[PDB]
């Protein structure tokens, strides 16, 4: 099951959304409410949660259907070695370091909503070596702390 | 004013900007992204041979180059290839240009400038066109002829160097990779410069999923990337199931998000790393040519959520469209990508906790579904959020969990 905490986090979390507290979130709002407490289920995932709690076409979650969800998208997930794994498939060599040039290329094309900007501080942020390489793990790291 | 060289000139900067960090860059030559320049070692012999050959190929073909000048745009395109001459490059499609050749879309403002991966792209076209309200169509580069005639002209290049190179001297096979080198470098080019022309909504058909290593990757989703940012392109809608699974959806909810989990993740075979490789012709040394498209069990979508808990508020981005930034006094609100010059203010109580920014991020997810719908200013302190409209108005308190009004 989940920590109480977790459970505390999740409450705060979806009360914002229980907009005037009958215990119930719109069931078109699940992604958005998952998705800012960590978890990021397919389209796939959720349409499969939507059926499962809207037989009766209210269109309505529960909380403790909504703690159900979490539990359930927070075992198929381990965002540590996903993040590491997307990187590693753009290091050839697998020493754990690709150029600055190429986690230039990489954030451009993965950041939906960076400022070209934020990719230059994100760069200049880094500590690139004499080869021009870095280490995408403590990259993670620093933008991770 | 040239069309293709303003084009030309954007897509420069762009790749001068990818390049910042290489700094590989001079005068004369942009290096295209992810297209190394491999240099040519050719006698001026072999050199007119090309150009002639080449002079051949457009003096008798349906085209419209003036038969004048037929010798004349041969020695340019050679040249400019074969020397990566930036310069030059953008010379052959101004001339291009004054033939009559547009390289812009053919629908003009109701053009739909879109994207291939792939063998079947072509039967995305019908269900996409039939989708849209206002007459919008679908196009794709092979539809706009400069485009076309120069990937034509480029194509010459790449098999003359198949037939009159003998592959059993050593120089003359190194010289036909640097051809091919030089020949991809011209198509990426030329990618960006269609990729740069986008506007509005945009498709990308990758049906099994996005592919690394390719064209798309390289030169036309950084430069899609860059319009965003300037307001120009709005949602990069990339569709990777079968055509069927669009049916009965407004153009609005055709396809999604590159970075949107369960998005899959084909890669080139010659752009795997090595762990991956051996894994690969250990099974099967012989069915992995160059283009043989791998599939990974990865989740690109991983690098977004990195994102949304390193930057603060970026799930506001690609929820809401929001852009909310650091300000003179606490922060700035504005429709993404902060540039129309509209600008409405939250502040905080405490700006710099992590736990306050979250609450405030949560209530806005909650209750506006865009920057127009939200008040002149959203104020968060001892756990009220209010607005301020003319009048104020304290619409939800904090006591354990979140009531309303
Ligand atoms: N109009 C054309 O003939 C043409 C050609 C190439 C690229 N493009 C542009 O790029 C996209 C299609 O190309 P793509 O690569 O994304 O799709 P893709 O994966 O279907 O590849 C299409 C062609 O590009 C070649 N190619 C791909 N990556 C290459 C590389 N790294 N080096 C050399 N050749 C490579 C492939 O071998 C194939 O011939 C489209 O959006 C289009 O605008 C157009
Ligand atoms: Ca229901
Ligand atoms: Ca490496």
């Amino acid at each position: 099951q989940l920590t109480e905490e977790q459970i505390a986090e999740f409450k705060e979390a979806f009360s914002l959304f229980d907009k005037d507290g009958d215990g119930t979130i719109t069931t078109k709002e699940l992604g958005t409410v998952m998705r800012s407490l960590g978890q990021n289920p397919t389209e796939a995932e959720l349409q499969d949660m939507i059926n499962e709690v809207d037989a009766d076409g209210n269109g309505t979650i529960d909380f403790p259907e909504f703690l159900t969800m979490m539990a359930r998208k927070m075992k198929d997930t381990d965002s540590e070695e996903e993040i590491r794994e997307a990187f590693r498939v753009f290091d050839k060599d697998g020493n754990g370091y690709i150029s600055a040039a190429e986690l230039r290329h990489v954030m451009t094309n993965l950041g939906e909503k960076l400022t070209d900007e934020e990719v230059d501080q994100m760069i200049r942020e880094a500590d690139i070596d004499g080869d021009g390489q870095v280490n995408y793990e403590e990259f993670v790291q620093m933008m991770t702390a | 004013e040239s069309l293709v060289a303003a084009r030309a000139e954007k897509v420069a900067n762009l790749y001068r900007w990818l390049d910042t960090d290489n700094d590989v860059a001079t005068d004369k030559y942009v290096p295209v992204p992810g297209f190394e320049r491999v240099d040519v070692d050719v006698s001026d012999e072999v050199k007119q041979r090309m150009i002639q050959s080449m002079s051949g190929y457009i003096e008798h073909t349906d085209n419209q180059v003036p038969k004048d000048q037929a010798e004349a745009l041969a020695t340019l395109f050679v040249e400019s290839t074969l020397d990566y001459d930036w310069d030059k490059r953008v010379e052959f499609l101004t001339k291009l240009e004054s033939y009559g050749y547009s390289f812009e879309a053919p629908h003009a403002e109701k053009s739909i400038v879109s994207f291939w991966s792939g063998k079947n792209f072509k039967q995305y076209r019908d269900i996409l066109d039939n989708a849209q309200t206002d007459g919008k169509k679908v196009v794709y580069d092979i539809d706009v002829k400069g485009n076309a005639f120069a990937i034509d002209l480029n194509k010459h290049l790449m098999r003359w160097g198949g037939l009159f190179l003998d592959p059993d001297n050593a120089e003359q096979n190194q010289l036909k990779s640097s051809i091919d080198a030089a020949t991809f470098s011209n198509t990426g080019f030329w990618s960006s410069v269609y990729a740069t022309g986008a506007q509005n909504d945009v498709y990308v058909i990758a049906e099994g999923g996005v592919r690394l290593g390719n064209y798309f990757w390289n030169v036309q989703l950084p430069a899609l990337r860059q319009l965003q940012r300037e307001g120009l392109v709005g949602e990069i809608r990339l569709l990777d199931k079968p055509v069927s699974e669009y049916k009965d959806l407004p153009a609005d909810q055709i396809g999604r998000r590159l970075t949107d989990a369960g998005v899959a993740v084909k890669v080139r075979f010659d752009a795997l790393s090595h762990e991956r490789q051996a894994e690969l012709l250990a099974d099967n040394p012989d069915g992995y040519k160059a283009d043989t498209l791998v599939e990974l069990d990865v989740k690109l979508s991983a690098i977004d959520s990195m994102l949304r808990e390193s930057l603060p508020f970026y799930s506001l981005r690609t929820e809401r469209n929001l852009l909310v930034q650091e300000g003179e006094e606490g922060f700035e609100v504005r429709s993404w990508p902060g540039i129309d010059g509209k600008s409405k203010t939250i502040l905080l109580d405490n700006p710099e906790d992590a736990a306050q920014q979250k609450s405030i991020e949560r209530f806005i997810l909650a209750n506006f579904d865009n920057f127009e719908q939200m008040p002149d200013e959203l104020f968060l302190v001892d756990n009220k959020v209010l607005s301020h409209h003319d009048g104020r108005t304290r619409i939800i308190a904090q006591k354990e969990d979140g009531a309303w009004t």
